[PDB]
């Protein structure tokens, strides 16, 4: 149904070792399909899935002097931050930025995302309305009256509402085998005792994608959110994902406690017990 | 100064002695992004690991997958060491097969 | 595809 393109952008200082190394990654929703590293042998953007692969000469040269030009226009954005911020040459600094669209059934744009951050702390980001900016401090607040005055939102509107959504459009035709197909996911139920009367139940889900998923123990029909131990989605390596939820269980109670697994790929809820 | 590495080490698979597998270890909410990553065989560093593009998530804290393959038994300990600048020595976090 | 705005500066 809906589906996302966002680009991501990483600028490290790094002195005494060079000048800032600059690294972009595209994805369509889960799925990485390009990247670029400043640090490569020869710089260039890469594909990184089957469907990108198609793409003219044409598309890559464009690509990748976009990428190569904002290596520089980062670099000048890392040198400007410390001067907002009254800060020493001597440290190593991170400018962050992601933006893109995201798009429903039908194509057309749900929203579109411009924001960046300093050192991890978000710095500037256009406002829903594509039209205005939030700047997080004082310093910010000089980028935005500079993006103000150049009529940046404008610009950057006219792309999330062109461009994005339709190269995105293409993408997804192009990608249709895997982007849009969603793989459900393998779940069961592990059973292991801690002690005479404590025992791990631990609810499996594999082999998912995407990534979004909801995996919750009740314990006799309600939930279990403090007593829940819940890891992280973690990524299999071959495109899908992992998680599990685990709960300390009284010995002989197992069957009061039932793993509920909501995902796309899946047309109803799931519900698993332990199954001696 | 600023974030720590959450550390997950898992394989691709199910794992089943004597079955060709890749070994991950998954870093993730870590701030700044620089990160020492080794996986381990019996205590040595495993030689040729490949890992993922530094990513971000949507609170601009970096993930990163580390990766190589292996063919699990019983015998063979595994584990990731991680180093970043939150910490002050390296953190080793051992292969469970049920976690 | 990028956005291909070039002149944005901080």
């Amino acid at each position: 149904g809906s589906h996302s393109m966002r680009y991501f952008y990483t600028a490290m200082s790094r002195p005494g070792r060079g000048e800032p190394r600059f690294i972009t990654v595209g994805y369509v929703d889960d799925t990485l399909f390009v990247r670029f590293d400043s640090d490569a042998t020869s710089p260039r953007k890469e594909p990184r899935a089957p469907w990108i692969e198609q793409e003219g000469p044409e598309y890559w040269d464009r690509e990748t002097q976009i990428s190569k030009t904002n290596t520089q226009t980062y670099r000048e954005n890392l040198r400007t931050a410390l001067r907002y911020y009254n800060q020493s040459e001597a440290g190593s600094h991170i400018i962050q930025r992601m933006y893109g669209c995201d798009v429903g059934p039908d194509g057309r744009l749900l929203r579109g995302y411009d924001q960046d951050a300093y050192d991890g702390k978000d710095y500037i980001a256009l406002n829903e309305d594509l039209s205005s900016w939030t700047a997080a401090d004082t310093a910010a607040q000089i980028t935005q009256r500079k993006w103000e005055a150049a009529r940046v939102a404008e610009q950057d509107r006219a792309y999330l509402e062109g461009l994005c959504v339709e190269s995105l459009r293409r993408y997804l035709e192009n990608g249709k085998e895997t982007l849009q197909r969603a793989d459900p996911p393998k779940t069961h139920v592990t059973h292991h005792p801690i002690s005479d009367h404590e025992v791990t139940l631990r609810c499996w889900a594999l082999g998912f994608y995407p990534a979004e998923i909801t995996l919750t123990w009740q314990r006799d029909g309600e939930d279990q959110t403090q007593d829940t131990e819940l890891v992280e989605t973690r990524p299999a390596g071959d495109r899908t994902f992992q998680k599990w939820a685990a709960v300390v269980v009284p010995s002989g109670e197992e069957q009061r406690y039932t793993c509920h697994v909501q995902h796309e790929g899946l047309p109803k809820p799931l519900t698993l017990r332990w199954e001696p | 100064i600023q974030r720590t590495p959450k550390i997950q080490v898992y394989s691709r698979h199910p794992a089943e002695n004597g079955k060709s597998n890749f070994l991950n270890c998954y870093v993730s909410g870590f701030h700044p992004s620089d990160i020492e990553v080794d996986l381990l065989k019996n205590g040595e560093r495993i030689e040729k690991v490949e890992h993922s593009d530094l990513s971000f998530s949507k609170d601009w804290s970096f993930y990163l997958l580390y990766y190589t393959e292996f063919t699990p038994t019983e015998k063979d300990e595994y584990a990731c060491r991680v180093n970043h600048v939150t910490l002050s020595q390296p953190k080793i976090v051992k292969w469970d097969r049920d976690m | 595809e990028e956005n291909l705005l070039d002149f944005v500066r901080f």
